Parts: C-alpha cells; sequence; structure tokens
C-alpha cells in the first residue's frame, strides 16, 4: 500500500504541473488579447480626435 | 560432604556452558514483535 501511495503521489503531482501550465498559458493569452484590442479601439479614439 | 561440594561446582559449570543459547534464543523472539511495530510505522507514513 505505501508503494501504490508513493506512485499516486507522483500521480497527483505530474496533474498539478499538467493544470499549471494550463491556468498559465490561458492567462497569458488571454491578456495579450486584450492589450491588443485594447489599442486597436484607442486607435479609433485617436483617429476621431483627429477629425475633430 | 564431599558429594555436596561436587554438587555445587559442578552444577554451575553446566549453567555457564549453557548461558549463550538461551540469551540466543530470547532475542530471535523480539524482531518478530518489530516488524508489526514497522508495519505500524508504514501505514502512519501512508
Amino acid at each position: 500500500d505505501l508503494a501504490d501511495a508513493q506512485a499516486q503521489v507522483k500521480q497527483e503531482l505530474d496533474a498539478a504541473k499538467a493544470q499549471a501550465a494550463q491556468l498559465i498559458e490561458q492567462a497569458n493569452r488571454r491578456a495579450a488579447q486584450l492589450i491588443e484590442e485594447a489599442r486597436t479601439q484607442a486607435a479609433a479614439e485617436g483617429e476621431r480626435i483627429r477629425q475633430q | 560432604l564431599i558429594g555436596q561440594a561436587i554438587a555445587f561446582a559442578f552444577f554451575v559449570a553446566f549453567c555457564m556452558k549453557f548461558v549463550w543459547p538461551p540469551l540466543i534464543n530470547a532475542i530471535s523472539e523480539r524482531q518478530r514483535k518489530i516488524a508489526d511495530g514497522l508495519n505500524a510505522a508504514e501505514k502512519a507514513k501512508a
């Protein structure tokens, strides 16, 4: 049972690392997409300002 | 009276000769008791 427990410990740590990767990549992607859309809309604002 | 003294001296020699084996036999059991404790420790660690 102790050997099984050790195997389980690895079986949990690997999944922890995996979900870590998932969350961090998701956050990075979302933030980059946000900065993208942001400056695009602010560029619309700037051009309309010049038109004014 | 002589037989008294010979019985005295001679019984002790036999006991001395048989002394190491009893102790050896006694230790050989404590190891079996040790295994249960080790198993309990392993369960606790688990």
